[PDB]
């Protein structure tokens, strides 16, 4: 795993930052909608009834 | 040597080498990230 | 340089230096209207000061 | 990421917003002040779907349906939660689908081509304006729009389209329908002839728009030539679209009652309507 | 407010063009008929002339024939009145058979039996038709593309009035040969088979009709507005690119980051007006045979939030 | 087969689904590969290939037998601009506008831009030139609308820079496709007939002002006009819209003006 | 009134049309609030 | 020539034809919402 | 030569671009509000077309 | 904070503000707006 | 970390600004929009119904 | 000194105390207005 | 390596005044997170 | 056979890079299931 410097010899620095950048965000944007969903897990809601925000 | 990017093995080593670093610092967040939620709430 | 625009423009400034004269007139008449619907006005009012 | 003639075409101004502020290009896409007010409405439009569906408590894309406030709330705001969401995203729908059309706009005056494109992009606003906009605006209430979903906005078409008994019945349907016939037909008809005159036999010299009107010529006797047909192919989905936008329209507003009733006027005329015989009487 | 090209404002008018002559039998192409000026303004204004072969005449008489049958029984349903033939012209129908006669001919003359006659001569009309659209181009030695972009849509014209109706074992679930009619029974159709619009097919066919008209409009748009170039000549464009070809190319690669070329643009006309009969062929074929409830179908596959 | 399923819920129409999806990934393949028979491979900014080619490979090259003896024409082939493009970088980073160095309109650059195409005129199917004046064709008259021949030619800046003399028409399609624009120096320029617009007296040109008429480039032969002069003189004229915006006199102009 | 145009030598233009600005906005406010004064004609209360 | 603003006779014929189109599209605007209201309510 | 004008007017100009268009935006949808008050919609209104 | 001035050699500055002036302009409708749409802080409905 | 200076030797700073300012933009507007949704961080329905507005 | 828009740094440093200037008066302006709905119907 | 044309001050410079810029809206919202904590936790 | 146009030592050098990754692809991906099977065998 010493050579994987040479991934900039093949893919184009400017397209890959892009397209790490894109893929970083839907992918971390995806991750918190799928713990928003469930009700363990949404913190949102976590603390409402902890706290007794129903009322 | 393909050199596809034109860039030659020197640079692409720095670039690496910044890229590896940025990548440990995202890294090392998110595992304190991960630390904290397993703290609050394992999902384990 | 345009004659249409050069036209339309001053009548624009006019109307808009008209608008914001009217609207900030308005402005302080909705700032003494909040200010009596807050103030206990409604709870205790004077009678009518002149025959209507 | 350039064409191999790309380059050249690649110069400042046509902006309408700007200037060189944003005029560059991202990749092949060429940004402008209103790319980036398309992105933002694009990207926001589609989170608040996204978010929509956690609200819903379904992952499926196809049981996703962002519904619109019911008919209670009338034109007003609605919860996010029941109805709320719908607005924001019918919002940045309509600010993306204008920005688009604006974008394309940049984009003529750049290559000195004609707006026939971005004209051509806002019939379909207005006819989407015409669903979610005007048609709920006369009705007076936001319910009336259809839903954001892939499978529940074809319940509102279906259930609308029941309100008026058997839709098909609209004339200004008929209309429609028989433009966005003919413009397939057109166009399967436009498509087969250029690649069967670039495309011919095996060996056969690539043919010429004369053998293209020799062929419609020999075949329904009449060739309305290449310039023609793509003002057929515009006209034609322009028409289909202003038809099907004034069908709605007046549905609802101007006709209330079964669309089948409308048709009895004909048989009503004051010179057959009592003849004995045929089909109604 | 300048001109956009979409009506000529001027008309020239040469002498008639009387077309190629590659293998096209010319005793049997016919004369140039008028010139239309009102078409002028638009296209071209000659009419004519038009090839009349073999498959020509059988596609005229079966043609001929199926329109005859139909106005006949038009007539008779008018009690040969011409004030109540115009009054109930639309709602006059050839009705297919009942459902308790099946596939059998037995029907009576008056009660599905004229219909057998009539879809026969439409059904010889329309085959002798697509041949002669695929002679005439073998003639000229072009593709046989219209000939199978044709076949598209007779695998729905087949399905809808020969095929399904086979499969169901009834000549009662065809089409009937009238203006309001087929209206009926397009809508009787989605109602027996419960929501037609969770069709997967159906929903890919409007798919490709809405393709349709956004690709023609899109397509149309585009070489009117690089007419100003000599566009319009896509031919010429696709032997040697000029700059209408690469402006077209920019526009869309610069809008939607893809485009397409001279001759790849109508590769996507072709297939996306192909598709909107191919599919919806299968999605009528499905209906009944395999589905007899699309909403329910739905369900079961996730369309529906029930179940 | 009514409710025959073979698995689950997946049943013949599930089956024919599926199958269409495959069918319909493929086709859009197939498709996109036919489209990139032209423009490839990619270029950086300077000429070189680009490291990004897409995600979709080059098709199989295919052949184009040209008409009247033109010759071959194989695709994906290599693809030259073979003319001196006069832009200039303005910025070393890719993706932004290149600035004319010159005058953008004679040098043929950005909207005003043209091919080198085969400098032969384009033929019909019989092998005559396609575009001819309405002079030299055979018959031809203006059947319908106003006849723009005599009318005054009035530029984007509402001067009068000459008159219609004659009008090139496509002798196939049987449309104008030119008019022949007599200037004020006695020669004659083209102007196509999708950039004008013949008023009720007049022939107003909104692409080019008056002063631009005379730098229409030429024909070589009064008879015929070739595909390269067909370029030239369409670039020009529509590069004109976005090069002559200080010129015109339009209000629309004056708020879009910088 | 053919020579109307003689009244921009008697009255300067630009001075005009900005004095004609004001007069116009404030017509028009003027003519909609006597419409609001009246309890017809007032749409702000007909629709509600 | 009265000259008291200084503009010359073509100029005032110039930028009276602008003021006077300008003042026929407003005049037909509001004709139009004039006709608007009188739809909506009439006033006589 | 006024900076501090200059850039109140280039804002000024943007805002007033935003609320021409808003307020055209505005201008259709009471349009269509007051045809559809004109017209006997409330008299004979269709059903939900959509779920609640 | 001491070199932001740095960034009208980046971007430059009218068209900045022309682009500021509209989404200000848009920000503060899109804020009024989701006051109106709650029951609470619509002031157009509490007055009356 | 001290060599991060060299994503601009990269990025163009024109084009990551706007690609930047239209992130954060819509980064903020999802999140506010996120909160209103849910009933509770709903701020303005929290001081509804804790001053009775109702 | 990039010089994307040719402006010199000096006009930079003048323009931005001119824009920050008319920041800081709008941001006051605001504050007070959210003070004065606060006052009239506070938020938290 | 050169791809924007920034020479490596020039870019060490845009890159300190990006990041004060940074630090400068990080520790508003770092205020605003205590703000909206104290107001109402979330965990 | 030459269509990519690399040679083979060029081929070579790839090919153990290309599979330098996959191992240690493959490494994390079984240490993945060996937890996961730990955690909640599905045998
Ligand atoms: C964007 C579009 C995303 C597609 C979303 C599809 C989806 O929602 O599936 C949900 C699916 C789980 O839903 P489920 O109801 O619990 O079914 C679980 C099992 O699939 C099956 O468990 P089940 O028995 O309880 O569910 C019954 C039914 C329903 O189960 C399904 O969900 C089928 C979903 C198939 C998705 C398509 C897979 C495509 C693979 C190529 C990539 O499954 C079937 O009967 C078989 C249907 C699929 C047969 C395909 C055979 C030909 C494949 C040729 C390609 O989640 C996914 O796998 C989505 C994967 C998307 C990857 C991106
Ligand atoms: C209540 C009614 C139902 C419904 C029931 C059906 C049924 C039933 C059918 C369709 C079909 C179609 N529907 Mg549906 N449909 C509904 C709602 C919609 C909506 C909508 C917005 O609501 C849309 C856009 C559509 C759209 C469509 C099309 C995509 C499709 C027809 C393609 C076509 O060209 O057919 C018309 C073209 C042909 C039939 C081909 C004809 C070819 C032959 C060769 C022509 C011969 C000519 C003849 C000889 C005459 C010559 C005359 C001389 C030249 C003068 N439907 C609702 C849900 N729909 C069809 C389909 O395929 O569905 C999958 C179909 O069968
Ligand atoms: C629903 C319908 C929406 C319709 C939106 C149409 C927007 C058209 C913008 C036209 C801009 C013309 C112009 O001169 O504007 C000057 C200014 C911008 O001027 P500028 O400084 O960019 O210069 C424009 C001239 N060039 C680029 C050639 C130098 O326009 C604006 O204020 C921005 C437009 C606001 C958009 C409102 C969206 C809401
Ligand atoms: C865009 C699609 C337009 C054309 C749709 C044709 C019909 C597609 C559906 C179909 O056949 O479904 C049944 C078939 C078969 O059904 P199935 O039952 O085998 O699989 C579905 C799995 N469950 C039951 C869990 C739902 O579905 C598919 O083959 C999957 C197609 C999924 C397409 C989803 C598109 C999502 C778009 C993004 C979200 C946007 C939301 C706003
Ligand atoms: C959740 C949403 C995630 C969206 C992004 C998915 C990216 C998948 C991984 C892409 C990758 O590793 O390659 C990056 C590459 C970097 O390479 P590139 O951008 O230079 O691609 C040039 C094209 N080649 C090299 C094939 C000639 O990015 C992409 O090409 C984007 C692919 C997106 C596919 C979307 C479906
Ligand atoms: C037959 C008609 C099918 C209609 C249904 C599909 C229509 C959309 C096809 C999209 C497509 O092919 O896009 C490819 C393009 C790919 O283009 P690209 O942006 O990746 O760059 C062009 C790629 N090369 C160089 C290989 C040609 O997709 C997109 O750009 C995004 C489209 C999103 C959908
Ligand atoms: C639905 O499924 C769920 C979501 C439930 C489960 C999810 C499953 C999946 C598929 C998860 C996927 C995870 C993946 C693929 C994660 C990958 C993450 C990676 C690889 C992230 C990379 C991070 C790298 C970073 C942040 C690097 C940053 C670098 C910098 C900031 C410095 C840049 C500057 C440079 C290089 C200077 C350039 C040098 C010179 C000399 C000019
Ligand atoms: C007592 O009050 C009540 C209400 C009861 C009754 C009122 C009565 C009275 C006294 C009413 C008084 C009425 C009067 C005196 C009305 C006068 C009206 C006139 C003469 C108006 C003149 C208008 C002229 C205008 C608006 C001219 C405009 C010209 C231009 C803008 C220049 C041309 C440029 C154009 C058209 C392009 C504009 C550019 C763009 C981008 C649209
Ligand atoms: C989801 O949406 C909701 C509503 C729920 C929550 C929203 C959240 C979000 C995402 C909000 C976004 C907020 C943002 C990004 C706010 C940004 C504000 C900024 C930075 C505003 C900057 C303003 C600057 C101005 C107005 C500068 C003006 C400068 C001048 C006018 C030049 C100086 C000249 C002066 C002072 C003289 C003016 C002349 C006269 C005659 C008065
Ligand atoms: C599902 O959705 C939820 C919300 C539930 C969960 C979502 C989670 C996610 C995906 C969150 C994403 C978070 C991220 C990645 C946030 C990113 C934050 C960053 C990196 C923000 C950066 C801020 C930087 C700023 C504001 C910089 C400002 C700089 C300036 C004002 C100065 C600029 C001027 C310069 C550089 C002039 C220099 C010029 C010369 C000539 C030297
Ligand atoms: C529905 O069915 C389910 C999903 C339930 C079950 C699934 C079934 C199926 C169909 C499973 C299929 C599995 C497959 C096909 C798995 C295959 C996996 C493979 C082959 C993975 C390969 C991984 C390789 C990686 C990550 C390699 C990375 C390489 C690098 C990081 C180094 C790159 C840099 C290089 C080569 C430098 C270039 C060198 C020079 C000298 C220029
Ligand atoms: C005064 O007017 C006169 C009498 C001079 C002439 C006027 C005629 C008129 C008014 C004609 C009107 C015609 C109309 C209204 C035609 C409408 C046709 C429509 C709307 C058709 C729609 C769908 C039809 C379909 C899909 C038909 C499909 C048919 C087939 C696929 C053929 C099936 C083949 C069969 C059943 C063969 C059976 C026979 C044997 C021997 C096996
Ligand atoms: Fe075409």
């Amino acid at each position: 795993m010493s050579k994987f410097y040479k991934i900039w010899m093949i893919f184009d620095p400017r397209r890959v930052f892009v397209a790490q950048g894109v893929f970083l965000f839907l992918l971390a944007v995806m991750i918190h909608l799928i713990l928003l969903s469930t009700p363990s897990y949404n913190w949102l809601e976590i603390s409402a009834a902890k706290y007794n925000r129903v009322a | 040597d393909l050199g596809y990017t034109g860039l030659t093995d020197e640079q692409a080593q720095e670039l690496h080498s910044v890229y590896m670093s940025g990548l440990w610092l995202f890294s090392a967040v998110a595992i304190v990230a991960h630390l904290a939620v397993y703290i609050w709430r394992p999902w384990f | 340089t345009n004659l249409r625009l050069w036209v339309a423009f001053q009548m624009m400034k006019g109307a808009g230096w008209a608008g914001g004269v009217f609207f900030g007139t308005l402005l302080l008449i909705g700032f003494f209207r909040v200010v009596g619907r807050m103030l206990p006005i409604q709870e205790n009012q004077a009678p009518a000061p002149n025959i209507t | 990421a350039l064409l191999s003639f790309e380059r050249k075409y690649r110069v400042p101004g046509g902006t309408l917003v700007g200037g060189n502020l944003f005029d560059f290009w991202v990749g092949p896409f060429y940004v402008g002040f209103f790319g980036v007010a398309t992105f933002f409405f694009a990207a926001l439009g589609i989170i608040l779907i996204a978010w929509s569906a956690v609200l819903q408590g379904t992952w499926n894309p196809q049981l996703i349906s962002v519904y619109p406030p019911a008919l209670e709330y009338g034109l007003g705001g609605a919860p996010l939660a029941k109805g709320g969401l719908w607005q924001i995203i019918t919002i940045c729908a309509t600010g993306a689908f204008v920005s688009w059309a604006l974008r394309e706009v940049e984009i003529c005056r750049k290559l000195g081509i004609g707006y026939h494109i971005p004209f051509a992009f806002a019939f379909a606003i207005l006819a989407y304006l015409t669903l979610v906009l005007f048609r709920p605006v006369m009705m007076g209430a936001w319910g009336y729009a259809f839903p954001y979903g892939i499978w529940t906005h074809l319940d509102w078409v279906s259930n609308t389209g029941y309100t008026y008994g058997n839709f098909h019945y609209n004339p200004a349907h008929m209309i429609a329908i028989s433009f966005f016939f003919t413009n397939a037909l057109a166009l399967a008809l436009h498509g087969a002839l250029v690649l069967s005159a670039a495309n011919p036999e095996k060996g056969k010299e690539m043919r010429t728009p004369d053998h293209e009107d020799t062929f419609f010529r020999d075949l329904v006797g009449y060739s309305i030539g290449t310039l023609g047909i793509h003002r057929l192919g515009l006209l034609l989905s322009l028409s289909a679209v202003f038809f099907s936008a004034l069908c709605m329209i007046i549905t609802g507003t101007i006709w209330f009652d079964q669309w089948v009733d409308w048709w009895q006027w004909w048989v009503k005329l004051p010179w057959w309507a009592n003849i004995p015989g045929g089909i109604n009487g | 407010a300048e001109y956009q090209n979409i009506f000529s404002q001027v008309q020239v008018r040469g002498p008639a063009d009387l077309g190629m002559t590659e293998d096209v039998n010319l005793a049997n192409r016919s004369g140039v008929g008028p010139f239309s000026t009102l078409l002028g303004w638009f296209g071209n204004a000659q009419l004519g002339p038009i090839y009349l072969g073999s498959l020509g005449v059988l596609s005229l008489f079966s043609g001929l024939m199926w329109f005859f049958t139909i106005g006949i029984w038009f007539w008779y349903q008018a009690g040969w009145n011409p004030a109540v033939f115009l009054r109930d012209l639309f709602f006059f129908s050839l009705e297919p058979p009942a459902p308790e006669y099946g596939l059998s001919f037995a029907a009576p003359l008056k009660e599905g039996g004229l219909w057998l006659i009539a879809s026969f001569f439409m059904f010889v009309a329309v085959w002798s038709w697509w041949g002669r659209t695929y002679l005439r181009a073998q003639a000229l030695g072009m593709g046989k593309h219209t000939a199978w972009a044709f076949l598209s849509a007779i695998w729905l014209w087949m399905v809808l009035g020969f095929i399904r109706p086979i499969l169901m074992g009834s000549w009662s679930e065809a089409v009937p040969y009238g203006i309001f009619s087929h209206l009926d029974w397009t809508n009787n159709f989605s109602l027996v088979h419960g929501n037609l619009f969770y069709n997967p097919f159906h929903g890919l066919s409007i798919a490709f009709l809405y393709g349709s008209a956004l690709l023609f409009a899109m397509h149309g748009a585009t070489i009117l507005a690089v007419s100003r170039f000599g566009g319009e000549r896509e031919l010429e464009q696709i032997a040697d690119r000029g700059t209408a070809a690469e402006r077209a190319a920019l526009f869309w690669r610069w809008t939607m980051g893809f485009n397409a070329t001279m001759e790849g643009i109508h590769r996507w006309a072709i297939w996306m007006a192909v598709l909107v009969t191919l599919t919806g062929g299968i999605g009528i074929l499905l209906s009944g045979t395999v589905v007899d409830n699309w909403y329910v179908w739905g369900q079961n596959h996730g369309m529906a939030p029930l179940n | 087969m009514v409710g025959v399923t073979a698995f689950g819920n997946f049943d013949l129409a599930s089956l024919a689904i599926y199958s269409f999806w495959i069918f319909l990934a493929g086709l859009i393949y197939y498709l996109q590969t036919e489209n990139m028979r032209e423009g490839y491979p990619l270029e950086n900014e300077d000429g070189t290939p680009a490291a990004n080619q897409g995600p979709f490979p080059l098709p199989k090259p295919k052949t184009f037998i040209l008409p009247h003896g033109r010759g071959t024409l194989t695709v994906p082939g290599p693809e030259s601009e073979d003319r001196p493009i006069a832009l200039a970088r303005t910025a070393v980073s890719e993706g932004f506008p290149h600035a004319p160095t010159g005058d953008p309109m004679k040098d043929g650059v950005g909207p005003a831009s043209w091919v080198a195409r085969r400098d032969l005129p384009e033929l019909d199917g019989h092998g005559h030139n396609k575009i001819k004046p309405m002079k030299a064709a055979a018959g031809f008259h203006v059947s319908a609308g106003k006849n723009p021949i005599g009318l005054p030619v009035r530029g984007c800046d509402l001067e009068i820079a000459g008159k219609v003399v004659d009008i090139w028409v496509d002798i196939p399609e049987q449309m104008a496709r030119f008019l022949e624009v007599e200037l004020k120096d006695g020669s004659t320029r083209l102007l196509p007939m999708q950039m004008v617009k013949v008023q009720s007296n007049r022939v107003h040109v909104n692409a080019l002002s008056s002063d631009l008429f005379a730098g229409i480039p030429t024909i070589k032969s009064p008879t015929e006009v070739t595909l390269l002069e067909e370029d030239k003189i369409c670039g020009y004229v529509a590069g004109g819209l976005m090069y002559a915006a200080p010129k015109r006199k339009s209000v629309v102009a004056a708020m879009l003006a910088e």
